[PDB]
């Protein structure tokens, strides 16, 4: 009945410090369709975050793009939270500039 | 466009 | 190339208060269309590219009440499904269907699409032929028997070898400038070290469209999956699309290396090696 979202957390663009990019928290392979996505700047959430219309995959699974402006720099750490059913607690994958 | 089928379960 | 126009919808019971959660997306390719939520204010099929933005009142009235028909049906199907599986009215359940056409290189009709899926699995489906139906379990050969009695089959057939087609070559014509244009891959090789005998060489293909994509490794020209990541392709969030493939490999050994990417804007394929400098 249930299947546990897949995440990728990367850029829109291959990021530069202090270059102006979009954040994206890409979920995926995930059933039922409820699911709380955040994204966090030092551990903290960002609030003006948008998110693609839901849709699915052949084999009825859905997905989301969660999505938001930001500019990396040396010090700050950047992540996507993932709560759903299938999840005990929720998961978080921090972003890799090199992923 | 959608199609206009009436086509209950 | 090739085209598809599909539609998706998905409606999810609230049994607590009021009626389902319903939304629907209608695509050409890999690009979104139209949108309709029952949660948005506007309540009416909405666009979300610039070439449909162009069609008249009359379609936005016709595509809104097609929808929120589309919308009813699914709120008393939730109902009916409740009752042939013997399911209580206290849990949330989901409904989800998807519909479409797709043409070859010449925009004739190539396959017709129209399938059922109840809390995620395989309910009913239009067979290939667009005359028969599929149903996996006792439930759906119910839904079959009603469906084979009334001509429904018929009338699917009809709009997705007619309408279904017509509508995808007018789409293809006014969105000319971005959905009859393929944008190749943009690739580059990427090197991270994981240990002063061992780096990750990871092969990128960003910014491209359509989705469809392949990116494979060889090693001394021999095909390579053992110590190799092939990430799924995503969107970029512009309407093109990213992929990255990875190999582990021994220091001073990359030059063996190599990454191959095949993509429709590609007139061949691509072949990319680590710069050692
Ligand atoms: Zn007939």
């Amino acid at each position: 009945i249930q299947r546990t979202p897949k995440i990728q957390v990367y850029s829109r663009h291959p990021a530069e410090n202090g270059k102006s990019n979009f954040l994206n928290c890409y979920v995926s392979g995930f059933h039922p369709s409820d699911i709380e996505v955040d994204l966090l700047k030092n551990g903290e959430r960002i609030e003006k975050v948008e998110h693609s219309d839901l849709s699915f995959s052949k084999d009825w699974s859905f997905y989301l793009l969660y999505y938001t402006e930001f500019t990396p720099t040396e010090k700050d750490e950047y992540a996507c939270r993932v709560n759903h059913v299938t999840l005990s607690q929720p998961k978080i994958v921090k972003w890799d500039r090199d992923m | 466009v959608l199609n206009d089928i009436l086509s209950r379960l | 190339g090739s085209h598809s126009m599909r539609y998706f919808f998905t409606s999810v019971s609230r049994p607590g208060r009021g009626e389902p959660r319903f939304i629907a997306v209608g695509y050409v390719d890999d690009t979104q269309f139209v949108r309709f939520d029952s949660d948005a204010a506007s309540q009416r099929m909405e666009p979300r590219a610039p070439w449909i933005e162009q069609e008249g009142p009359e379609y936005w009235d016709g595509e809104t009440r097609k929808v929120k028909a589309h919308s009813q049906t699914h709120r008393v199907d939730l109902g009916t499904l409740r009752g042939y599986y013997n399911q209580s009215e206290a849990g949330s359940h989901t409904v989800q269907r998807m519909y479409g056409c797709d043409v070859g290189s010449d925009w004739r009709f190539l396959r017709g699409y129209h399938q059922y899926a109840y809390d995620g699995k395989d309910y009913i489906a239009l067979k290939e032929d667009l005359r028969s139906w599929t149903a996996a379990d006792m439930a759906a050969q119910t839904t079959k028997h009603k469906w084979e009695a009334a001509h429904v089959a018929e009338q699917l057939r009809a709009y997705l070898e007619g309408t279904c087609v017509e509508w995808l070559r007018r789409y293809l014509e006014n969105g000319k400038e971005t959905l009859q244009r393929t944008d190749a891959p943009k690739t580059h090789m990427t090197h991270h070290a994981v240990s002063d005998h061992e780096a990750t060489l990871r092969c990128w293909a960003l910014s491209f469209y359509p989705a469809e994509i392949t990116l494979t490794w060889q090693r001394d020209g021999e095909d390579q999956t053992q110590d190799t990541e092939l990430v799924e392709t995503r969107p970029a969030g512009d309407g093109t699309f990213q992929k990255w493939a990875a190999v582990v490999v021994p220091s001073g050994q990359e030059q063996r290396y190599t990454c191959h990417v095949q993509h429709e804007g590609l007139p061949k394929p691509l072949t990319l090696r680590w710069e050692p400098s």
